[PDB]
DNA sequence: GCATGCTCTACTGCTTCGATATCG
DNA sequence: AAGCAGTAGAGCATGC
């Protein structure tokens, strides 16, 4: 008879006793239910409620074998957590070691049937379990963050961006990747096509805009390489051939300029299409400096040469006062000087006959502490004739 | 990077809620026990011994402090089982740093009440008198007061 | 659980009628509520002083907890019980208290819901000791919160079901609107009137159940059985006097030693023997001789037959008497032979004798085990424990004798009006309340200079008798009963 | 075949509270 | 007497 097998599985599980014997226990009950629910006829209604009667019988009197059952049997069942919601985000607090653990991988797999969830998990000072150096902690702490984002008001969203992005200086190349895979998320559905319903909805774009481009400084490839493939899509960076130079600069972030002309002159020959010679060129150009200087420099000329027949007159005063306007912002907003990019602007910004009234009261505040005087000299010079 | 998490060890306990400003020192002093020994590069071992070890704040100055308490067993029971692997890191080259830390062993002694925290002080001093050997350096200590 | 404790909530209504004086003059609910409230503390201060305790005012203008909810405040965290808690909450009593609330918070919004049943959850959720009972007495009086509108009562008995899914147990203290039983409204899908009992049934007691010795008894020499020996009479007095440093309010802890053989300096107690004199000649020994000489027999308790129960005489004892009961802890199914042995002893009324020695070295005494049986009825009224009682037995030189020299004889007369005195003078013995006079005005003396309300209460005295109640109880016999056949006449 | 990296549960020991013999 | 933690003799997997 099919009413004392499981009954003795289950008593057998009351056996608090060895590491073995209930973890498999939980482990094969999860796997018959699984099966059990795909084949949903009938024996599910007996035993889902005599493992349940054996937990609340289970709970009372001991806590720590019922939480480590209780994520065992959720690692391959959803559904019984519906019966422990307020068990498990009540007895959450006040627990350490491993366990919190359990408690946070049980509450994983239901943060999407679930209403009014946000106002638990930050009566929990969730700013203090995003803060301790565990790692699995912080890895599915992130996933569930993942999963509790797309429900919020931006008035807890600015909340939650504020202690994410302090894990600009982890290790561990999956937690960074979640972490720059909700801000992938953020600023893709945050790109308000004339909202402007908010100051917060206007600032966590801009905390949002200041990690996903200071992340490609990171001290491993490939998880750049998703960035860059990510950056050279469309509605990023169009690609005809001016517009991805006349927004190239707006990512400029003086985080990022030791790398800022290799990677302009990567993003400007990403879109290329006696072929051989110009992928040695991007070889060469982010390990020595002075050729990615001469590259970029030599670049621009040509194309603000080219355009004259395209985007005529009226243009281009506009053009050439953004990119004197934006020059500007560069050298205003550069802390960490670096010779062959002050050079590099300062030896194209010496050539073309509207960007010559560049900035006399900051280029020579940027030539004197970057020790690339004859440069600066050249430039006031040219500038004080014609 | 540290003297951060030192001054906030140093301010975080004045105030109220004393099983906050535990917890806070247990991740702290933790803190300073990973990134402190992990550091090989002998002038920046110096910088730490020479960070660490300040007349007006410091570790000393904050085992000072709060132990007219029952609230910072944990901490400075910690602070006080990681000097005797601080203090097989570098060797003799503490010796101008001495006296004060055996007075301050001295008074944890013989004003504590717990055995918990009582017996590694005299671990603390029984691992320095069996390093600093009888020469000049055993002067300074008033061993006929010790006695 | 052994040193596990116990919560407790108090919810005190504050949004509109509570506050009002029922349109009386003789008190207000919310005084009736704060003379509850402290009668408690001043209870649990010295009754069961290691409680967790909290109140909470809902309703209210403000709000200050952790969570940042409207019209929640709390004044208390879950802790034991402050003097300094309990001084600063006896203000808010008069018209000047009320005022003093008023001044700093008000009352009056539109108040709470399931939230407040919220915090206390929240409340409940962040100490970290073990916990028994989790209790809430809430202070309200209306029944119908939800007079407007459905999803608040929805949502009310919905979270009030998520909250007995953990089992957090409330049962309001109603107020006397209509004095007792008419407004019986729909407040109960959520739980499961009478103050007097907190307000003065709770003066000085204390609660442990600990098992004072844990021993074997061997009938022949090889049957084992373990037993657990529980005291029933504990004999109580007051907490120990401390020593006090005069100004900073400190502590002393003195010490001690031996030196001076006039010669000065510092004595070890290594050195040191015991001895007694008689004269000249003194006896000289080692103080491990001195407890080698009270060694007699192992800790345990040896069976030496059985008696019936005619012998040992109710003007026989020498101490508080103990009670004795097994353990399935040490020896593994000796209950068996004990319910056994129980059922054989209380159908044959026989009694065992034994010698005992309690702790591991002491000089043995002859006890006499005396079984017993429980009793009950439907109310769980477990009064007599189910087991064996220890009546302890003299030796030599306690029954003393006295010069026996001394026999009279009597009449036959007075028994009759002896009988009527005794039954004017009638009464049930007790079932308790006969409570400790000088521990009483003890702690009544301590509370004055504890919460200095003005003065020592006078503790009234119970164990005199009512002289009066009892002259008019029995009338004017009491001539007659002495001289009816016994003049003194000088 | 000797000297290290890595788990492991039973033993023992300190704290907390309560109870009992002791000189005065 | 309850209970609370943490050491440590005792084995397994591994290198020279």
């Amino acid at each position: 008879q099919s009413s004392e097998y499981f009954q003795a599985l289950v008593n057998n599980m009351s056996f608090v006793r060895y590491k073995e014997v209930y973890a498999a226990a939980a482990e094969v009950l999860g796997l018959i239910l699984r099966y059990v629910m795909e084949r949903k006829n009938i024996l599910e209604e007996s035993l889902c409620e005599l493992v349940a009667k054996q937990l609340k019988q289970h709970q009372n009197t001991m806590e720590d074998k019922f939480i480590v059952c209780l994520n065992k049997v959720t690692k391959s069942f959803p559904p019984l957590a519906d019966r422990f919601m307020n068990a498990v985000f009540f007895l959450l607090p006040k627990f350490h070691g491993v366990l919190k653990t359990l408690c946070l991988e049980v509450v994983l797999c239901r943060v999407e049937g679930m209403t009014e969830l946000y106002f638990q998990l930050k009566s929990k000072d969730f700013v203090q379990v995003m803060r301790h150096r565990d790692d699995e902690r912080q890895k599915v702490c992130l996933d569930i963050i993942y999963k509790m984002m797309p429900k919020l008001k931006p008035v807890e969203l600015r909340e939650l961006l504020n202690p994410v992005v302090e894990f600009v200086s982890h290790p561990s190349t999956t937690c960074r990747e979640q972490m720059y895979n909700i801000l992938m998320w953020i600023h893709d559905n945050y790109r308000d096509p004339e909202s402007e319903t908010d100051n917060d909805s206007q600032e966590i774009f801009k905390l949002a805009k200041d990690v996903l481009i200071q992340g490609l400084i990171d001290e491993n490839p490939g998880l750049q390489l998703i960035i860059r493939n990510f950056w050279s899509h469309e509605t990023r960076l169009p690609s005809n051939t001016l517009d991805r130079l006349l927004a190239l600069n707006s990512l400029y972030s003086p985080k990022i300029e030791v790398h800022f002309l290799s990677l302009a002159t990567n993003f400007l020959l990403e879109m290329t299409s006696h072929s051989s010679l110009i992928t040695p060129l991007q070889a060469v150009a982010q390990r020595d400096p002075i050729i990615a200087k001469q590259l970029f420099s030599s670049l621009f000329s040509g194309i603000l040469k080219e355009m004259d027949k395209f985007k005529t007159l009226s243009e281009k005063n506009n053009i050439t006062q953004k990119l004197l306007q934006d020059f500007n912002r560069f050298l205003n907003t550069t802390f960490s000087f670096f010779p062959p990019f002050v050079s590099c602007i300062q030896d194209i910004s010496c050539q073309h006959a509207a960007l010559l009234s560049l900035d006399p009261a900051a280029v020579s505040a940027g030539c004197l502490a970057s020790l690339q005087q004859p440069v600066g000299i050249r430039l006031l010079e040219e500038a004080l004739l014609r | 990077g540290v003297r951060c998490s030192l001054l906030r060890l140093q301010e975080t306990l004045s105030a109220a809620d004393r099983c906050g400003a535990a917890l806070a020192g247990h991740q702290l002093i933790r803190g300073l026990g990973q990134e402190c020994v992990l550091s090989s590069s002998p002038a920046v071992l110096a910088l730490q011994t020479s960070l660490v070890f300040s007349r007006d704040f410091g570790l000393l100055v904050f085992v000072r402090k709060s132990l007219n308490s029952i609230e910072f067993r944990e901490c400075r029971e910690e602070i006080l089982k990681f000097l005797c692997i601080f203090l097989e890191k570098m060797g003799q080259k503490i010796a101008p740093y001495s006296v004060e830390i055996k007075n301050t062993c001295t008074s944890v002694y013989t004003k504590d009440r717990a055995a918990k925290c009582k017996i590694p002080a005299l671990d603390l001093l029984i691992k320095l008198l069996q390093t600093f050997r009888s020469s000049r350096l055993m002067d300074e200590f008033k061993i006929g007061e010790l006695f | 659980k052994y040193s596990g404790r116990d919560s407790l909530i108090f919810l005190v209504d504050a949004s509109k009628a509570m506050f009002e004086s029922q349109s009386e003059d003789e008190l207000t609910p919310f005084d009736m509520s704060i003379q509850c409230i402290q009668s408690v503390y001043i209870s649990k201060i010295i009754s069961s002083d290691r409680d967790l305790l909290a109140v909470v005012f809902y309703g209210t203008e403000k709000d200050k907890n952790s969570v940042n909810f409207k019209n929640i405040y709390v004044l208390q965290e879950l802790d034991n019980p402050g003097a300094k808690r309990i001084l600063e909450l006896d203000q808010f009593k008069g018209q000047q208290g009320q005022k003093r609330f008023q001044d700093m918070m008000g009352h009056g919004s539109d108040y709470s819901l399931s939230e407040v049943l919220w915090v206390c959850a929240n409340l409940f959720s962040d100490v970290q000791f073990k916990m028994s009972h989790k209790r809430i007495m809430l202070f309200t009086n209306e029944d119908n919160p939800h007079g407007n509108d459905s999803a608040k009562a929805s949502r009310a008995r919905t979270k009030a079901g998520d909250l007995r899914d953990t089992g957090i147990f409330l049962d309001l203290m109603h107020l006397k609107k209509p004095g007792g039983f008419d407004i019986s409204l729909f407040y109960r899908d959520i739980i499961s009137s009478k103050l007097e009992d907190l307000l003065r049934k709770v003066r000085a007691k204390e609660t442990r159940k600990r098992a004072l010795s844990r021993l074997k008894l061997k009938l022949n020499k090889d049957i084992v059985i373990s037993v657990g020996i529980y005291n029933l009479v504990q004999k109580a007095l007051k907490p120990p006097p401390i020593k006090l440093y005069r100004e900073t309010n400190e502590p002393v802890k003195t010490k001690t030693r031996t030196f001076n053989t006039s010669t000065g300096g510092l004595l070890l107690p290594s050195d040191t023997k015991r001895s007694q004199i008689y004269g000249s000649r003194q006896i000289i020994l080692e103080k491990e001789e001195t407890e080698e000489l009270k060694r007699f027999d192992d800790p345990g308790l040896m069976l030496m037959g059985f008696k019936p129960l005619v012998l040992l005489k109710k003007h026989h004892y020498l101490r508080p008497s103990l009670f004795v009961y097994p353990e399935e802890s040490l020896v593994i199914g000796s209950s068996t032979l004990f319910s056994a042995l129980l059922i054989k002893c209380l159908e044959k009324e026989v009694a065992a004798l034994c010698r005992y020695t309690p702790r591991r070295n002491i000089p043995p005494y002859f006890v006499a085990l005396v079984p017993q049986e429980e009793e009950l009825d439907d109310q769980k009224i477990q009064v007599t424990p189910p087991g064996f009682q220890l009546v302890f037995l003299p030796f030599a030189d306690d029954k003393r004798k006295m010069p026996f020299t001394e026999k009279i004889m009597a009449t036959p007369e007075q028994v009759g009006k002896m009988k009527a005195i005794v039954e004017k003078l009638r009464f049930t013995y007790r079932s308790d309340s006969f409570e400790n006079p000088v521990l009483q005005q003890h702690f009544r003396n301590l509370e004055a200079l504890a919460l200095d309300l003005m003065e020592p209460e006078q503790a009234v005295d119970l164990t005199l008798p009512k002289v009066e109640a009892m002259n008019k109880r029995l009338g004017s016999l009491v001539d007659e009963f002495k001289e009816l056949v016994y003049p003194p006449d000088y």
